[PDB]
């Protein structure tokens, strides 16, 4: 069966430098049977390389990845902004099965940013319908890998965590998280002391923003 | 190039069976091929199957090959897939990908791509959204800044325009995506950054405007003094 | 009351031994039957079938009789049920494209009936195929053979079938239960050219009585 595995996708890389990105597969493959896909988020990807190099109409030299029998990749010389997107390695041989491939983060090497941590207590409009929900507002941390946490009344829970994680916003090419604590108004009359500790790279020691319903 | 025009996204109940159309403006598949494949947000282009369009060979990928069926319509030249046994986790974008065929020769590797359609299994009939404010902790503005919260609910279908002082307000502004929260219902937050001078000053409105239940709703976050 | 008395019938020009056929030709190839110095029996054709659909190239369809030619070109093929209007001169298509071409200046005549249930069974008759493509349009009057995999891509599969790299033959899709527009019908040409010959192939007269 054909397994191809790409590169360590998550590139956090600087405008100009080199990428290489590694499509090695778990068979023996023919190297022309191989094409590279570009995404930008919201639009379907694109067609980068045909066979060996073979750079795509309108795509220069820049893209001359290459490879045969079971390893194959693609290398980047420089960064354009439009570089900056999902890449796809897909299969393609035969009337066998087209394999495809995971993805590569292709992105920008920043700073080691900070989860500007605020807590927010439920709104009492939100209160009179019954339910209780306490939003973890996570901004501007970088990188990506982020853990959130909950304790109540010092408590922990992770199962009513309904996270998400917003995209590298342009204004300052970082992420923003929101976790939701949904609990029933019971709940809420239940637990007096709400909590969310966040732990990130860019804290060395990790965040704890907690509110208490009596003031908040 | 030239964009091949893809059927509407609709909403299906389990166990039911799709069938979306995707057909080239003016390119007849006489010689060409082409087939589908699917994402949801920010997964893999998960593979469906490829179809020599002129001849009707089919390979079905052997994951959904009991469920996944490719026809073509030569007369209109549309091409159709139909994915029986429609279950929960199928919500997922859906592309028909296709290379350009000259008559004589294609381009190794599908090119032309289709629009793309959102297809969701998930119930109920639209869920008009509900938000609710979230107001900046009064003790909270000591650092120049407060966090007015917007939070949108529960909403179906896919994600709902939110707006701050009818779009005028743009600064400090980020939307957050797609927050499925039990049952499959779709969330999200919205939050501006303001100065903590211009709270009680300047009126702040979410302008949140629904069009697929044609729910356009107003509320206003007033930072409660404390 | 002239006497038009002429020598005996001689002998027939097989041609119901065609059109009689057991199993006709796939249009891949052509019966491309030859026939000989005989008496061109072309007045019996009104006897093939219900729903005879005929119309010519070039010659008076009842008047053929006395138009001595040369020689003829006899070929058969079934074909896709609705694709008989195809079958002409000067007209594109699928078929007309890549399977066989009608020269505009074929002067001959084009014979089509429909088939059923000689050749649509319920089982079904994958047996007959047809072209998918070619590198290049036919010349026409001529024969192809190869069952080469197609080269779509700047790439020769050689000898793997793939994407972009495709067989050129699909099967007659035949079942009963198919539309009129899909119901196999029996086309058949034959070729009334002029050459350098003493017209070996003329149609038969009739004679009185004495
Ligand atoms: C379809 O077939 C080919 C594909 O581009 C075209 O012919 C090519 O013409 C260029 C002219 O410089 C040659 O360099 C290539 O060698 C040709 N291709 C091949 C495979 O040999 C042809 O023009 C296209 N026709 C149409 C109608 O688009
Ligand atoms: C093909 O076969 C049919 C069946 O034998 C032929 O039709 C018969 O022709 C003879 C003389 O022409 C008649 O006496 C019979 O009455 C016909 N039978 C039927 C059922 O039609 C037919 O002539 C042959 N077709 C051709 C043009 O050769």
């Amino acid at each position: 069966e054909i397994v191809l595995t790409q590169s360590p996708g998550t590139l956090s890389l600087s405008p100009g430098e080199r990428a290489t990105l590694s499509c090695r597969a778990s068979q023996s493959i023919s190297s022309n049977y191989l094409a590279w896909y570009q995404q930008k988020p919201g639009q379907a990807p694109r067609l980068l390389i045909y066979g060996a190099s073979s750079r795509a109409t309108g795509i220069p030299d820049r893209f001359s990845g290459s490879g045969s029998g079971t390893d194959f990749t693609l290398s980047i010389n420089r960064l354009e902004p439009e570089d900056f997107a999902m890449y796809y390695c897909q299969h393609y041989g035969g009337l066998s099965r087209w394999t495809f491939g995971q993805g590569t983060k292709v992105e920008i090497k920043r700073t080691v940013a900070a989860p500007s941590v605020f807590i927010f207590p439920p709104s009492d409009e939100q209160l009179k319908s019954g339910t209780a929900s306490v939003v973890c507002l996570l901004n501007n941390f970088y990188p990506r890998e982020a853990k959130v946490q909950w304790k109540v009344d010092n408590a922990l829970q992770s199962g009513n965590s309904q996270e998400s994680v917003t995209e590298q916003d342009s204004k300052d090419s970082t992420y923003s998280l929101s976790s939701t604590l949904t609990l029933s108004k019971a709940d809420y009359e239940k637990h007096k002391v709400y909590a969310c500790e966040v732990t990130h790279q860019g804290l060395s020691s990790p965040v704890t923003k907690s509110f208490n319903r009596g003031e908040c | 190039q030239v964009q091949l025009v893809q059927s509407g996204p609709e909403v299906k109940k389990p166990g039911t069976s799709v069938k979306v159309s995707c057909k080239a403006p003016v390119f007849t598949f006489s010689i060409s091929a082409v087939q589908w494949v699917r994402q949801a947000r920010g997964q893999r282009l998960e593979w469906i199957g490829w179809i020599v369009v002129g001849s009707g060979n089919t390979n079905y990928a052997q994951n959904f090959q009991e469920r996944v069926t490719i026809t073509t319509d030569m007369s209109t030249g549309t091409v159709y897939m139909e994915l029986s046994g429609l279950r929960s986790e199928d919500t997922a974008m859906y592309y028909c990908a296709a290379p350009y065929c000259n008559r004589t020769t294609c381009y190794d590797g599908f090119d032309l791509w289709g629009q793309g359609t959102m297809v969701t299994v998930s119930s109920a009939s639209t869920k008009g959204p509900s938000v609710f404010p979230l107001a900046p902790s009064s003790k909270s503005t000591s650092g120049g800044t407060a966090a007015l919260g917007c939070l949108v609910k529960d909403y179906f279908p896919e994600p709902v325009t939110v707006s701050w002082n009818s779009g005028a307000l743009t600064s400090g502004v980020h939307t957050f995506p797609a927050v499925l929260q039990s049952s499959g219902l779709y969330s999200l937050s919205s939050v501006v950054t303001v100065p903590s001078s211009s709270l009680g000053t300047q009126t702040y409105i979410c302008n949140v405007n629904h069009k697929p239940s044609n729910t356009k709703v107003d509320k206003r976050v007033e930072p409660k003094s404390c | 009351e002239s006497i038009v008395r002429f020598p005996n019938i001689t002998n027939l020009c097989p041609f119901d031994e065609v059109f009689n056929a057991t199993r006709f030709a796939s249009v891949y190839a052509w019966n491309r039957k030859r026939i000989s110095n005989c008496v061109a029996d072309y007045s019996v054709l009104y006897n093939l079938a219900p729903f005879f659909t005929f119309k010519c190239y070039g010659v008076s369809p009842t008047k053929l009789n006395d138009l001595c030619f040369t020689n003829v070109y006899a070929d058969s093929f079934v074909i896709r049920g609705d694709e008989v209007r195809q079958i002409a001169p000067g007209q594109t298509g699928n078929i007309a494209d890549y399977n066989y071409k009608l020269p505009d200046d074929f002067t001959g005549c084009v014979i089509a009936w429909n088939s059923n249930k000689l050749d649509s069974k319920v089982s079904g008759n994958y047996n007959y195929l047809y072209r998918l493509f070619r590198k290049s349009n036919l010349k026409p009057f001529e024969r192809d053979i190869s069952t080469e995999i197609y080269q779509a891509g700047n790439k020769p599969c050689n000898g793997v079938a793939g994407f972009n790299c495709y067989f050129p033959l699909r099967s007659y899709s035949f079942r009963p239960t198919y539309g009129v527009g899909h119901q196999p019908y029996r086309v058949v040409v034959l070729s009334f050219e002029l050459l350098h010959a003493p017209a070996t192939v003329c149609g038969p007269k009739k004679s009185t009585n004495l």
